[PDB]
């Protein structure tokens, strides 16, 4: 409205920009840290040495680039009211732990897509806790070392040993045998392969890799994740050990047995993307699963060996369900998570339907599995040889309205105690409708079969009745399980050691319960900070990683200390610290968080970055960043630097950056989330506009009149369906990675929160965002694409389908390219590129 | 230097070890200009200091800018529990503002990690210690 | 599509590319001619005293190789101009700073100017913004 | 243990605490060119000394210009200047005061004066207000 009240920002040239981005990037270097990770604690033992533990983690010391094993050496007594800051000492000796200039395979680099691993090194590790083995992958070969088993401990950093091989190809995926730590298994060529350290005899265990063609030949894998399983069920392993060792007896052998997932994937279908070398100019093939398509067809198989004192492994065996899986278990679409009982006498597995409504855990004990060999009268010959008694049991069976968020929660008890029933711990989020700890004992009865002869189960077939469902938690928040959280469940003082948001949505604590009864539920960690957490196995001590949305992340290392007779209330009191909170820049402003109700009065919560050297009076400019879709909460109590700098970097040129999480994003519940139910693109665009107009009414320096609406993924989906529906607010839209087409995406996602296209007709033509091109603006220099060529997660396909689409409408865009980036803008380079660009459009434009 | 026995050059074993011995003969002693530093002690002993090096200590450690090092890393190898002041070479800003003399962290290595003692008091140019001086 | 956050920017620089600049500056007077090898190694601290033994038993020399006051961030190359480049030979421009293993002798830049009188400017910059990385004059002070 | 001295500073914003110690420039009397080295340390002798003995490995000697009495603060960028500024060639157009150890060579400036003759003026000043802080004759 007064020219002389609206703020202008500072017409910078493109050097300038790029300037600022770089005057970023010196200080943003030191406020990454890549803070450590994947901690394992050991006991020293010795009752008269200094050091009561050593912690093992993954970590960059910052002398070096790559991230590799190092320790830290936990006192048994420290000087009180003086900080212990650890010793970062390193187990190996400053060595190469990926390739020159960051080079992997193919299936690597995907890998690590899917994990959205961005820091180089010893990504993950194996390790075997008597043994002291520690099984890594170095520079696309496998290595290990040995640190403080039946060995002793070290001061001085030793070389990581190579494990030779005659396979030729990556070695991914490796994992020691729990049962017998000489012995350990990978991946090579999508087949299981298992191996020895010390004599270096290796042994292929699956034969349905032909290797002979491509991938549209050779359509057979096992113990690989597959596309959808990793990328939206967070499983990437497909074969599980079993950790405990049977004998069968024939003198004096011992069988070793791994539960894998076989995947035939011939009749999915296959998309062409373009490789990362574009000087060739050819493309990789991929079996993506399209909505609507058919899934892999999977299965559940066990490939056991047996062996030897002397080290070998003599036997060898296939061995695969009675009956076919899709039929003995119709209705089973996905195998979200697998492993076994602890004490091995069953293998569990979750399985999960295609409507996503409908999961249920199952055990299945290893003499259900005979052999497998092409001659169908060996394979009646052990159907008869398969007892009458033994069974599947379908132990819990989640059913919902909504949809099943795969919670990997499963404590199975120890069942000896009471021998048959047996007792587990669930995250079930269908019941209250939020995610929360519960024990279950079901009973196992089984009734009989005769495996020889095919049956059809029917719908409560193997479900076993529940003996009782005692809920050791309730309330309007959740126990977290997704994204790698985890419990901890010590059984000798028989507590459940759990992260929640009870204190607040914006926040995960470390709480602890008893699974005897529902006492109280203690909180371990400071409140105003949101934590993620990591238990001694012996659960005397944890770290905590935590930080706020003012101070950077620390990583803390507390003692739990009390009387023992009641470990319930046993108060962690802070021992030590690992990582102290780094240093904010001092350009650098702590964004507000804020909350506010909408017209059907629910609470969404949001952030905002303050316009820095702000003028009373003056409107600015608004960046509404979002992306406003499930499973990804942005606002929380949580440090916003390390990811979000961009962010601060338009507030210091004067935008006001506004983030809100509208009825969709995770960590508030079922019902919270069901909001976008085959509506999804609909309604969460009503928040975010409504979080504008409240955030406009609280703080008077919004302009309405100048707003952007910025988003990555479903982000930049939903900042075109703000530009779309909501086109007299929004001025401009800078949407990168659009799903443009919901038909296209693939399964494991859009089933879910949509569904088949058969079914949700009107759901799909109003939310596939390229069907609505006419009406985006007739104006120009509104709406900025960006894409990733190489894409394999949004495919490029999105894009062009938008554009394509725009160009029969007859509408102006703009659009970027980024030809050798994936999904994230993974080079610092092109990611630079990305911020000026992203600066020059506002400047210009908005 | 010694400080009240005039004229004795501290012993050097050798120079590429920057290690510096001496005896004291005398109760008390005076700010080495050398050193810039003091440590006080009430009797007769044998004192071993080194001036190592800060680098292989702090770079060892992740956020070290969010620290910076204000002095030489002093080394002790005396009898425990007859030190009774070690003063440590302060560089000085409360001569201007906005330095807190509450917050100060004293760096008391081990071979466990770092310590950060809380320190008795701060001079314009050094810092006062305890009685247990590692 | 689980939100990759895309900040990316993970340069990771590291405070040894100061240190880089001091493999820099090897000479050799064997002949009449006077000649130089660059180094820029990061992500070791070990390449100092291999490049360090490998080189004086190869004959050269150390001079004074001042630092750059920015940790050089990795990824990019960085050019190399000055009064000495287009002048007296050099036989690589640009240097990447990659890793390899310290037992191995890496890239390097070599730089023949016959005799020395005055001496001779040598310049580090970035070819991704121009500005300076490193800047320096060659000494005749320094030498046998 | 060893033993070191506070250097907690905050974590929030910037401080850029001044520093006490001295800045010192290194000669030479090589018979082609003389160079200078100007150092921009923040420390005392001890360090100074581990200093001496890496430039007496490398053939330095050196006069004891007094030290600055404003203090200077840590890490800020100070362009140097001097009378042999553009005249003579000298000094990258930078400085930051950060410490390193003697292990990992110190930031300087070059000097080529050819007679060392008596000495001639030097200049240091913050490149933020532009405010000279020090000056010798030497």
């Amino acid at each position: 409205d007064d020219p002389a009240a609206r703020f202008q920002v500072q017409k910078h040239s493109w050097d300038g920009l790029r300037s600022i981005i770089h005057g970023s990037r010196k200080y943003s270097g030191l406020i990454v840290n890549k803070a450590p990770h994947d901690f394992q604690f050991v006991q020293k033992t010795d009752e008269s040495g200094p050091h009561s533990h050593r912690l093992y983690y993954l970590g960059m010391p910052y002398g070096s680039r790559e991230n590799s094993l190092l320790y830290s050496e936990i006192p048994k007594k420290v000087r009180k009211e003086a900080l212990l800051l650890l010793s970062w000492k390193q187990m190996l000796d400053h060595f190469q732990a990926t390739p020159h200039h960051g080079v992997y395979s193919r299936e690597e680099e995907l890998l690590r897509e899917r994990k959205r691993l961005g820091v180089f090194g010893i990504t993950s590790y194996d390790f075997h806790s008597e043994s002291g083995l520690f099984l890594f992958q170095a520079s696309n070969s496998l290595f290990h070392c040995r640190d403080g088993g039946k060995n002793g401990f070290m001061v001085s950093p030793m070389k990581p040993l190579e494990i030779k091989t005659q396979c030729s190809g990556p070695r991914m995926d490796p994992k020691i045998c729990p049962a017998d730590p000489a012995f350990f298994s990978f991946i090579n060529n999508s087949d299981l392969w298992v191996a020895n350290i010390e004599t270096g005899e290796e042994r292929r265990l699956t034969f349905c890799h032909q290797g002979l063609s491509n991938v549209l030949d050779d359509p057979k894998s096992a113990g690989v994740a597959t596309f959808v399983i990793q990328e939206e069920f967070d499983r990437f392993t497909g074969y599980w050990w079993c950790p405990t060792a049977s004998w069968e007896g024939s003198e004096g052998l011992k069988t070793l047995r791994i539960l894998y997932e076989e995947v035939d994937e011939s009749e999915v279908e296959v998309i062409h993307v373009p490789s990362p070398a574009l000087e060739e100019r050819k493309t990789d093939s991929y079996r993506y699963p399209r909505t609507g398509s058919k899934n892999p067809k999977i299965a559940l198989k066990l490939a056991e060996f047996q062996t030897d004192s002397q080290g070998k492994i003599v036997s060898t065996q296939e061995k695969e369900l009675v009956q076919p899986f899709s039929s003995l278990f119709p209705k089973v679409e996905y195998i979200a998570r697998a492993g076994w009982t602890r004490d091995g006498k069953y293998a569990w597995a979750m399985f999960l339907d295609r409507p996503q409504q409908w999961l249920q855990l199952v055990l299945l004990p290893p003499a259900l599995f005979i052999p497998s060999t092409e001659n169908e009268e060996q394979r009646l010959a052990s159907a008869r040889a398969v007892p009458r008694n033994v069974q599947p049991y379908v132990v819990y069976e989640e059913v919902t309205n909504v949809w099943i968020n795969v919670h990997d929660i499963f404590y199975p008890f120890p069942q000896s105690e009471g021998e048959d029933e047996l007792c587990f711990l669930r995250a079930n989020e269908c019941k209250t409708g939020f995610c929360h700890l519960y024990k279950v004992t079901a009973v196992l009865k089984s009734q009989g079969y005769d495996w020889s002869e095919p049956f059809s189960p029917g719908e409560d077939e193997f479900k076993c009745p529940i003996k009782e469902e005692i809920a050791l938690t309730s309330g309007e928040w959740e126990v977290l399980a997704r994204h790698g959280s985890k419990i901890w469940v010590n059984e000798e003082t028989k507590l459940v050691y759990f992260q929640g948001t009870k204190d607040t949505p914006l926040e995960h604590h470390l709480y602890v319960v008893s699974y005897e009864a529902a006492g109280e539920i203690v909180r371990l960690t400071t409140p105003g900070f949101s934590h993620s957490c990591s238990m001694s196995q012996n659960f005397d001590m944890f770290v905590s990683h935590y930080s706020s949305v003012s101070t950077p992340p620390c990583v803390h290392v507390y003692k739990l200390s009390g009387p023992d007779d009641d470990p319930l209330h046993k108060q962690p009191r802070f021992w030590a610290s690992m990582m102290e909170a780094a240093s904010c820049p001092p350009d650098y402003v702590p964004p507000e968080i804020f909350h506010f109700h909408t017209r059907s009065d629910v609470r969404l919560y949001g952030m905002i970055y303050k316009p820095h050297a702000l003028q009373p009076g003056k409107k600015h400019p608004t960046v509404l960043f979002v992306y406003g879709g499930p499973q990804v909460q942005l606002v929380n109590n949580s440090f916003k630097g390390i990811k979000y700098l961009r962010l601060n970097t338009l507030a210091s040129l004067g935008y006001a950056v506004v983030v809100i999480d509208g009825r969709g994003s995770c960590q508030r519940g079922l019902r919270f989330e069901g909001a976008l139910k085959n509506q999804m693109g609909q309604v969460e665009i009503e928040d975010q506009v409504e979080g504008l107009q409240f955030v406009a009414e609280k703080y008077g320096f919004i302009d309405l009149s100048r707003v952007a609406i910025h988003g990555w993924s479903y982000g930049g989906f939903l900042s075109l369906m703000g530009l779309i529906h909501k086109p007299q607010v929004f001025k401009v839209a800078i949407a990168g990675a659009p799903v443009t087409v919901w038909m296209a995406y693939d399964t494991g996602y859009t089933e879910r929160y949509m569904d088949v296209p058969e079914n949700n007709q009107h759901g799909y033509e109003a939310g596939s965002v390229a069907l609505h091109v006419e009406k985006l603006p007739n104006e120009p220099n509104r709406l900025l694409i960006l894409h990733g060529f190489l894409d394999e997660n949004v495919h490029f396909f999105h894009t062009n389908f938008l554009v394509s689409q725009l160009i029969r409408a007859g509408k102006p865009y703009q659009l970027q390219i980024y030809p050798n980036e994936r999904h994230s803008i993974r080079c610092p380079e092109s990611g630079e590129h990305y911020e000026v660009t992203l600066l020059h459009f506002l400047q210009e434009y908005l | 230097f010694w400080g009240p026995t005039g004229p004795v050059a501290t012993e050097v074993v050798d120079k590429e070890k920057n290690l510096y011995r001496v005896h004291f003969p005398v109760a008390g002693s005076y700010r080495w200009p050398n050193t810039g530093l003091c440590f006080v002690m009430r009797e007769a002993v044998t004192v071993e200091i080194e001036f190592c090096v800060w680098d292989q200590f702090l770079g060892e450690i992740n956020p070290q800018h969010s620290w910076m090092v204000a002095g030489p890393l002093l080394d002790i190898k005396a009898e425990p529990g007859a030190v009774e002041a070690v003063h440590l070479p302060h560089f000085v800003a409360l001569q201007g503002g906005h330095v807190d003399t509450s917050l100060f962290q004293m760096a008391h290595f081990k071979e466990e990690g770092m310590l950060l003692e809380k320190p008795a008091r701060v001079e314009l140019h050094h810092i006062v210690l305890e009685n247990p001086s590692f | 599509s689980p939100l990759g956050v895309l900040l990316k920017m993970i340069h990771n620089a590291l405070r040894f590319i100061p240190v880089t600049s001091v493999v820099l500056l090897y000479h050799r007077v064997h002949p009449e001619e006077v000649t130089f090898h660059l180094y820029l190694i990061p992500s070791d601290c070990s390449i100092r005293k291999a490049i360090d033994d490998l080189e004086m038993k190869f004959q050269f020399v150390r001079i004074h190789k001042p630092p750059p006051l920015t940790p050089l961030y990795m990824g990019c190359r960085y050019t190399v101009s000055g009064s000495g480049s287009g002048m007296l030979e050099i036989l690589p421009k640009e240097l990447e700073l990659c890793y390899r293993s310290p037992g191995e002798d890496q890239l390097f830049s070599e730089f023949y100017v016959g005799h020395l009188g005055s001496g001779i400017r040598l310049q580090v910059k970035d070819k991704k913004d121009e500005t300076l990385v490193w800047e320096a004059l060659v000494k005749p002070g320094d030498l046998m």
